[PDB]
RNA sequence: GUGAACAGCCUCUAGUUGAUAGAAUAAUGUAGAUAAGGGAAGUCGGCAAAAUAGAUCCGUAACUUCGGGAUAAGGAUUGGC
RNA sequence: GAAUGUUACCGCAAUAGUAAUUGAACUUAGUACGAGAGGAACAGUUCAUUCGGAUAAUUGGUUUUUGCGGCUGUCUGAUCAGGCAUUGCCGCGAAGCUACCAUCCGCUGGAUUAUGGCUGAACGCCUCUAAGUCAGAAUCCAUGCUAGAACGCGGUGAUUUC
RNA sequence: UGUACAACGGGGUAUUGUAAGCAGUAGAGUAGCGUUACGAUCUGCUGAGAUUAAGCCUUUGUUGUCUGAUUUGU
């Protein structure tokens, strides 16, 4: 109340709540915490060892890529023949 | 927007929710309490003859029997079969609290489900015997 | 903004004009409250005094104890079915209109409140917040 | 005899007559008082109203119930590309008021501002200012004499500027020309500033900045001929009243044997000049900023333009002013932004605005997504994508 | 309540107005003037870079057109007896 | 400030959008649109309405169980603010979203394989079943080619 | 054809396509609708509107000239296959 | 809306009108005052009542968008696609319009009244009054807001080749 | 005779709610000889299909259009 009275008084003084934070670094007190990123909430992704979790996800992704997860002719027909069949069927429908 | 839907689903004319009815039917104690109700002068039939599935009071036991022999009651009973669709289902569909949704689904499949089914069967045979 | 209310009140959409009937959410024996006046209401020709969430009204008990009936008592509105805007960014509403019986100092006659209580009313009245089990 | 129940009259008698405005550009009736000690500055600016959107603000207001809390507020976006200085006008004081003494124009004018002088541009030979431009030859005598006359005699100096309407999505090609008063040093300093700024552009951040209170001057949206009930707010007469219920039942019952000027009558609603004051600037956005719609809390790289663009307006590709609330006029209308006429003494004039989020969902419907990338991410793969 | 035109409220407003509000106004005006000068300098630099590729008595009449028009106007006013200041 | 998911259709609910309904048991129901709110008031089943994420997940139109879908959950135990942890989270969110989009694309491609075979069989059957129209087509093409030649 | 039905709605035979027209979509009207929350606080007065409605089953008070009251009241239901 | 050379742009302001209002809250403070019981205000801040002017980002209402879908009866042989039922009926419904059912905004200089004074005679006391003069009310006149004399005005651009 | 204008077309942005056609072993049962026939409905191709300026945004495409009449002088 003495600080408030010497600065602005009641209803004028704007106290900084971040001054009482017990952080690892005192330079982090006046840091703006992000909340939104591309339609997602940051707070429900925030977690320690998320680096390890993302590393495990990357290992799984590499395994899927190696296995081949992401990768015109029929029995008795050639590509030109099936193109002719498709073209004639489109003509018939029209 | 139209008058029929407006005057049926006004907020002051709202009915009890399906998940609440499922919670009522899941536990045997709740079913016993709803079957043995105190005499209330403000209720139809003095608070007796209460259909738990439809959450509806009848004036008489014959009215309750006719209600049980009907498609509206069958419609509600069919609606009360599966997962109750709480907010966790929509969160999981959006991709949020998926593990919590999976745990709830497996709990319903394992423990809550068959107990609710047995309670429903006992209620059905009790109503058939007494009516 | 009423005697016993803690601080100022920001404007809420009005849901309950004079003549409305709301449920009684306390355990004093009343079943419903019939609004006859709104405390702090303005003066305008032809305009009905109307209450909102957190407002103090004068109410008569229509259904309840015979000793409780046939008198006018102060009440506080704790639920309304008319949608109102919260400054955090959503419009919201309850199923019913409901209030609790209080004294002119804002103290509850009953000892507990059943059903949810609006944050505006609970923050405005300290005794409602003390007797509330569910706050939104 | 006397009226039994008192009631305030319907409508404001100071906004009479309720007629159509003379011009679509509303006149600035007063400028801030000039202080000769201050540096040279413009007193107003021109913009085009684009639309409205929504923000979330982290409020710092001691004594308020919403102190240290979030509030959702509506804002108006005004597209403000830089204006171009093309002239200067000197005003002397007379017992009959302010009188314009002389006007000096720049040597080169663009077709945008030349079109303001024509009713049929495509058929004209485009001869405007073609002989005036010849007075700049051989050291500019005449131009120098008129500038010296303004320095010697004028008590008020105004600068003639015009909008760069080609930068907006507007279908109109004709620019808007207006006088903006110069408040600053001496008359000679104002004249020197105007002369050195001929054919130069002034941007909106060299007139206003963030957290400043400004005034909006514009013509309201027209509504045509209107009855008394919605023109003045009178109560409707009971059902099936003879000769209509959307009327005043008795326009006169007393001695003067006339209809009083203070009685509500049917007529024109809207399209009036209006000056509203004390609108706080929430953002001064730069048009070359790739993320002028992003905040420190919201890391999404996006601009101010909503999905699908502003309805009936288009995209915002220039500097913009985001003020809170609403201003008179409709979308795509020219508006004048004026400096405050007095030193505001409210704490809201000293508050610093920090925005946490800016809404960029589509205004063409119930917009659910902020970006097309977000919409694609939510929906997934469509039939035509495969 | 005290009106908007109440003398004591206006006096207190003036006392407040002479302080922090006027100081903030002055600081904003200085910043805006600096930005305006920077904008003019940037336009000058862009014009110089563009040109790199390519490379007093006020007495009497204003002009002859003004002299002829004003003399004809005054002669017409004298002839038609429609002058504001001259019989 | 938080992005909520619609109770009916799981669409994102941004601040100042939609409407909330509070029940007697303190359950909040947020709806992104009046459409979803009115469907809920009419007591329709979102697992029966096809345009909802609940229906799509139940019917298998899009993948529902994956490693990239377990990174988002409500955090009821807060952690102390850490600048490097925040930066790592901000990069991880982008990486997770990119991987999830790739897997969703793969799931849809696996679901839609076989369509080319079905369309080819339908086209072949139509061509076999319409001989006379094919003769008309041949006559028209021959007349057009003769016109081009002369 | 639907339906208890010469009801209302649609159709076949037969007969009409007549009644000054065109362009725009201000106020006020004439005729017809919808509306959040509350529910007669409106008004001399619930004026006007709204609500009810067919059919099957259960059930139905005072009073009474014993014939009635009575469709009293109050409830459950209705599609398709 | 004719006319005073024509035509165009930017302005001035005679005159006329004029608008804001009330309550509560924090602090001052459980302080002055008071045996006690009780209990203020100025300065500094925050909301709300009534009124007024706008505005449609959001929420709500509205639907001939006859936009999408569905239902009854009949009719076009059936499917498909459709007609009619004086907008057939039911659900959603953009755009537009709109709501204290939604949101925003609404000021500051001179002169005064009652009254309190200063100097000071009348009247060798005295006296705010006689001459002179200081302050002082939601009052007055302005600032600010609306219109702009169609017979008030200024500055500026262009001014015809048969 | 051009960041020219228009009529279409394209891409976005929105509204609704999954088109027509084909197929299945899903379908209470019933009839004939495990099969076949009928069968409300269910499922897949299919957030499909339809509409989207008439006062939405945008546009390297296609096709065209650019013209008559009257009056005015210090
Ligand atoms: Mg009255
Ligand atoms: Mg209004
Ligand atoms: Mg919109
Ligand atoms: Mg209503
Ligand atoms: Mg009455
Ligand atoms: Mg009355
Ligand atoms: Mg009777
Ligand atoms: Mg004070
Ligand atoms: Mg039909
Ligand atoms: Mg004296
Ligand atoms: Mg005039
Ligand atoms: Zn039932
Ligand atoms: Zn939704």
């Amino acid at each position: 109340r003495d600080i408030e009275a010497e600065n602005g008084g009641a209803g004028v003084f704007n106290v900084n709540l971040k001054d009482k934070y017990l952080l690892e670094d005192d330079e982090w007190k006046n840091d703006i915490m992000p909340e939104i990123l591309d339609g997602k909430n940051v707070y429900d992704f925030l977690d320690p060892e998320i680096a390890a979790k993302l590393q495990a996800l990357e290992e799984e992704e590499e395994k899927l890529e190696n296995e081949g997860f992401y990768n015109e002719i029929y029995d008795g027909f050639e590509a030109s023949e099936v193109d002719d069949i498709k073209e004639k069927a489109a003509w018939i429908r029209n | 927007m139209g008058r029929y839907s407006v005057k049926r689903y006004k907020t002051k004319r709202r009915t009890r929710d399906l998940d609440l009815i499922y919670n009522d039917l899941s536990t045997k104690e709740s079913v016993q309490k709803l079957l043995n109700q105190p005499l209330d002068e403000t209720k139809p039939g003095l608070g007796q003859h209460y259909c738990i599935h439809c959450a509806k009071y009848m004036e008489t036991a014959i009215a309750l029997k006719t209600h049980l022999k009907g498609k509206v009651h069958k419609r509600r009973v069919k609606e009360l079969r599966g997962v109750p669709y709480t907010q966790e289902v929509s969160d999981a569909a959006a991709g949020y609290n998926l593990n919590k949704f999976l745990n709830r689904v497996q709990e319903i499949t394992q423990s809550v489900g068959p107990e609710k089914e047995s309670n429903e069967a006992l209620l059905k045979e009790h109503l058939d015997s007494t009516l | 903004s009423g005697n016993g209310a803690q601080g100022t009140k920001f404007r809420i959409s009005l849901g309950l004009p004079v003549g409305a009937i709301m449920n009684c959410a306390d355990n004093s024996g009343a079943r419903n409250l019939y609004i006859i006046a709104v405390k702090g209401s303005g003066s305008r020709l032809n305009r009905l005094p109307a209450a909102s969430l957190g407002d103090m009204v004068m109410a008569t008990v229509k259904k309840g104890k015979p000793e409780l009936r046939k008198k006018v008592m102060p009440a506080i509105v704790v639920r309304q079915a008319k949608s109102w805007r919260r400054r955090d960014g959503v419009f919201l509403y309850f199923e019913d209109n409901a209030g609790v019986i209080a004294n002119p100092k804002g103290e509850m006659k009953g000892s507990a409140i059943t059903g949810p209580v609006g944050k505006e009313c609970a923050d405005l009245w300290p005794r409602v917040a003390s007797n509330s089990g569910v706050v939104v | 005899s006397h009226r039994k129940y008192e009631a305030p009259r319907h409508g404001h008698l100071g906004f009479l007559p309720r007629k159509r405005a003379a011009s679509i550009r509303a006149r600035v009736k007063a400028f801030p008082k000039d202080d000769r000690s201050k540096p040279v500055a413009l007193t107003s600016f021109l913009g085009y109203k684009a639309g409205m959107t929504t923000i979330v603000r982290d409020l710092d207001r001691p004594g308020s119930k919403f102190h240290k809390r979030e509030v959702v507020e509506a804002v108006t976006v005004v597209d403000t590309p830089p204006v171009v200085v093309v002239g200067v006008v000197g005003y002397v004081e007379t017992p009959r008021g302010l009188r314009s003494l002389t006007t000096v124009w720049a040597e080169h004018l663009s077709d945008e501002v030349k079109r303001r002088f024509y009713k049929n541009w495509y058929k004209s030979k485009k001869k405007a200012f073609t002989k005036y431009s010849a007075k700049y030859a051989q050291d500019g005598a005449g131009i120098e004499r008129e500038l010296a006359r303004i320095k010697k005699y004028a008590s008020v100096v105004r600068v003639l500027v015009h909008t760069q309407i080609r930068k907006t999505p507007l279908a109109q090609k004709k620019a808007h020309l207006a006088e903006i008063q110069l408040n600053g040093g001496s008359i000679s300093e104002k004249v020197d500033w105007a002369r050195e700024h001929f054919e130069k552009t002034v941007a909106v951040d060299s007139v206003f900045e963030q957290n400043e209170m400004i005034d909006a001057i514009a013509v309201t949206k027209g509504h045509g001929f209107e009855g008394v009930t919605h023109r003045w707010g009178t109560k409707k007469l009971p059902r099936k009243t003879h000769r209509g219920l959307r009327k005043v039942a008795c326009i006169g019952a007393w001695h003067p044997a006339h209809v009083m000027w203070s009685v509500a009558r049917a007529g024109q609603r809207g399209y009036h000049s209006r000056t509203s004051i004390n609108h706080k600037i929430y953002r001064v956005g730069k048009g070359d900023d790739e993320a002028n719609g992003a905040t420190s809390f919201d890391r999404t790289k996006k601009t101010i333009t909503p999905m699908g663009g502003f309805v009936h307006y288009g995209e915002i590709k220039n500097d913009f002013i985001m003020v809170k609330g609403c201003i008179p006029g409709n979308r795509k209308r020219i508006v004048t932004l004026r400096k405050s006429l007095y030193t505001n003494t409210s704490r809201k004039a000293l508050e610093e605005v920090s925005l946490k989020w800016i809404d960029t969902a589509s205004k063409f419907g119930k917009g659910r997504f902020q970006t097309p990338a977000e919409k694609h991410a939510f929906m997934g793969t469509l039939k035509k994508d495969l | 309540a005290k009106s908007l035109r109440a003398s004591s409220h206006l006096n207190a407003k003036s006392v407040k107005r002479r302080g922090v509000f006027q100081k903030a106004v002055d600081a904003r005006e200085q910043r805006i003037s600096d930005k305006l000068k920077e904008d003019l300098l940037k336009q000058k630099l862009e014009d110089l870079k563009k040109k790199e590729e390519q490379g007093i008595s006020t007495s009497g009449w204003r002009d002859g057109r003004h002299h002829t028009y004003k003399k004809a106007k005054l002669m017409k006013q004298s002839k038609k007896k429609t002058s504001f200041t001259r019989f | 400030m938080r992005i909520y998911q619609c109770h009916f259709c799981s669409s994102p609910c941004y601040p100042g959008h939609g409407i909330m309904f509070v029940r007697n048991d303190a359950k909040e129901f947020r709806f992104c649109r009046s459409k979803c709110h009115k469907a809920f008031k009419q007591r329709r089943n979102p697992r029966k309405l096809k345009w909802t994420k609940a229906f799509r997940k139940a019917a298998g139109k899009e993948l529902a169980v994956d490693s990239t879908l377990t990174f988002a959950q409500r955090r009821n135990v807060p952690v102390r603010y850490n600048r490097e942890l925040v930066a790592t989270t901000l990069k991880a969110m982008a990486r997770i979203e990119e991987i999830r989009q790739k897997r969703e694309r793969a799931f849809y491609k696996n679901r839609m394989r076989g369509n080319k075979e079905k369309d080819f069989l339908r086209d072949k059957k139509l061509v076999e079943s319409n001989p006379e129209l094919l003769r008309i087509r041949e006559v028209e093409i021959a007349r057009k080619l003769a016109k081009e030649q002369e």
